[PDB]
């Protein structure tokens, strides 16, 4: 999920947008 | 671990800027 | 507008710390 | 919606957690 | 009561940084 | 009270320090 | 101590919330 | 104190409410 | 007023993550 | 300014980008 | 990494009540 | 940089204050 990608390591605003609505 | 606790504060705040209006599920 | 803006970013906040594990879907 | 329900009036916690999944 | 609550969240982030060591104890009305 | 005071008019830092214990 | 600053900043936050109108106290170590 | 208690593990809000005044 | 007061603090974490390393300057004036 | 120009109308964060660095 | 993006957001909020009107820059 | 100053090591406000415009 989110937490176990972006906490581990930084997120892009693009990899972030995967997660949207 | 409260780490991973406060980082995800920030990913959510950081997905409601991202995903404006389209809204999100956080499913930690 | 602007205040509904900042209401949603705490609204935000709020519901992360409320929802704990289940999560939640954030719809506007 | 969740803005409508509680950026006029405010929610209570018990309110808020309606929105959780 | 909204725009009190927004408000009062960021006077305790404040708090919390210009009180320091020295801790603080919020009340509201 | 801290609310009263700070939530229409701004308040310094220094007015803010006059709140800590 | 920054870890401690960063948990002290979420905590406050959270004690906000919480709390509501009994209002809370922050003593840092 | 709530930092010993809540830095290190995560504390519920129920936990968090023993420092309400 | 508060409420720009409160609008900024929120700009300036919005202007944080979209800028990302390029950094920004918070001119307000 | 970006203060007069997203505080009375929201900013997308492409317009929030023209203040980047 | 993560903690350097985590610690950067609360330096730019502190940065903002700090310096009040005279603005800021944040250059990691 | 700032991060490098204060990201570490813990910075007081008036290190933070060097860097406002
Ligand atoms: C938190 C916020 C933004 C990005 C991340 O990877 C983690
Ligand atoms: C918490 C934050 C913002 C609005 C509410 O109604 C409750
Ligand atoms: C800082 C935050 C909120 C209100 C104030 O007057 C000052
Ligand atoms: C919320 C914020 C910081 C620490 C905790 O344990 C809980
Ligand atoms: C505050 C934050 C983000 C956008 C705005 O227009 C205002
Ligand atoms: C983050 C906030 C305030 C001070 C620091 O050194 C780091
Ligand atoms: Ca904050
Ligand atoms: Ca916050
Ligand atoms: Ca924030
Ligand atoms: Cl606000
Ligand atoms: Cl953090
Ligand atoms: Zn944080
Ligand atoms: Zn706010």
């Amino acid at each position: 999920g989110i937490v176990e990608q972006c906490c581990t390591s930084i997120c892009s605003l693009y990899q972030l947008e995967n997660y949207c609505g | 671990f409260v780490n991973q606790h406060l980082c995800g504060s920030h990913l959510v705040e950081a997905l409601y800027l991202v995903c404006g209006e389209r809204g999100f599920f956080y499913t930690p």
